[PDB]
């Protein structure tokens, strides 16, 4: 998600 | 075991495609049937792995939300697409990148196992509440309060309503993580019932020609940025302008594929350009590797024992620059302020340092001893009947 989101895409 | 069919699914992003293909030929090897989908336009690598292509259409290619949006636009696509290949040929287990988590999704419907195959590290139940005030505020937003309501939709509309759309994708059942432990932030907050620490899957040199350090140059250094976007021709000059003055060194410069413009006027003798090199064997005879800080790249410079000048850009890269500087094996640096001197400093003090290169010997002990192919097939034949 660019950055890991870790909570979704 | 007895034979049975393995069903692995991947998407066609660079990342995603070279950590899992010497696991694949191993199960292969084995005289297990294995199928593999992905996108067409890897056709050549799934191939090659000998397993059987099961081709489907993926919808994989400049804004976060964006972004996201397009992922959720490939899982909707992505799971039909499984459904009609597999529904009258179901296999024994489904085996899937992190990106193909829509074929956990089909094998929840099915009643069949399941097990994630991450090519980096993964974020476990800890980093998530990290990121829990980026989630909130993503949620402000009306287009990403949108985009998680038709994310929740898609799962209730396929069948997997009880299971929250992060701990989908992001909380396997099952899950084999290709790094070693030692390359995972927060290793203590991993549950390693759940993933398990392969290391890389590695299955003999992969060839593609042989380098030979050229006589006369005492020290090699290769500075490759693989991340696709190597669009830095200001940083490439600085390299060529640190090695040249730097005699007694050899510098590998890999540019990219998208470049090649404006070099100099054939280059000092010191410079040798490539758009595309054999990294694994200019590492063989490296003494100092710069690389963006993705996965592949420092997982190859640890294999070679080569120490590493990491400028992390993407979104995976700044934690892994700073796992290898933690380990005191690397130098970190950014690409737009770092200086001539500055980058020099870090090249010449690395190659030099005897302690830094007895630390890349016991990370290279250290990194076999995760278990690599042999261990990742023998648990997925645990899954097998
Ligand atoms: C965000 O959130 C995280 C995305 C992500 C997480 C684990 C492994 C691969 C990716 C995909 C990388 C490309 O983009």
């Amino acid at each position: 998600x660019x950055v890991f989101v870790g909570g979704x895409x | 075991p007895r034979p049975g069919h393995i069903a692995m699914v991947s998407v066609p992003s660079r990342g995603h495609l070279h950590p899992s293909l010497e696991l694949i030929r191993e199960l292969v090897a084995r005289g297990h049937r294995v199928t593999y989908a992905n996108d067409p336009s890897v056709a050549a690598a799934v191939t090659e792995t000998g397993a059987e292509l099961v081709p489907y259409t993926s919808a994989l290619p400049t804004d976060q939300i964006a972004q996201m949006d397009v992922f959720l636009d490939d899982a909707v696509g992505m799971l039909p697409q499984l459904r009609a290949a597999y529904e009258e040929d179901r296999p024994d287990v489904f085996l899937y990148d992190v990106l193909a988590y829509p074929a956990r999704v089909l094998a929840m419907n099915w009643g069949i196992p399941s097990i994630q195959i991450s090519p980096t590290w993964v974020m476990p139940e800890k980093y998530r509440e990290r990121m829990a005030p980026v989630v909130e505020q993503l949620k402000q937003d009306p287009r990403g309060a949108a985009h998680y309501r038709r994310f929740d939709a898609w799962l209730e509309d396929s069948g997997v309503p009880g299971i929250d759309a992060g701990d989908l994708v992001n909380l396997p059942e099952r899950s084999l993580v290709l790094v070693p432990r030692f390359l995972q932030p927060d290793a203590d907050d991993v549950d390693e019932k759940r993933f398990t620490f392969i290391g890389p899957c590695l299955g003999r040199r992969a060839h593609q020609g042989d380098w030979k350090r050229p006589a006369g140059a005492e020290k090699v250094a290769l500075v490759s940025l693989g991340s696709h976007l190597t669009n830095q021709l200001p940083f490439y000059e600085t390299c060529v302008e640190v090695f040249a003055a730097l005699p007694d060194w050899h510098l590998v410069l890999q540019i990219g594929r998208h470049v090649d413009a404006g070099e100099l006027g054939e280059l000092p003798p010191n410079v040798e350009v490539h758009n595309w090199v054999p990294q694994l064997a200019v590492l063989e005879q490296a003494d100092v590797f710069v690389t963006h800080g993705g996965m592949g790249g420092i997982q190859e410079g640890l294999f070679s024992g080569v120490p590493m000048v990491v400028a992390p850009q993407a979104n995976d890269q700044p934690a892994n620059a700073e796992s290898v500087v933690g380990l005191g094996i690397a130098r970190r640096i950014d690409i737009a302020t770092v200086t001539p001197d500055r980058l020099r400093a870090a090249v010449v003090e690395l190659a030099s340092d005897p302690a830094v290169a007895e630390r890349l010997s016991g990370l290279r002990r250290e990194l076999r001893a995760h278990g690599g192919t042999m261990r990742a097939a023998d648990l997925i034949e645990r899954q097998l009947p």
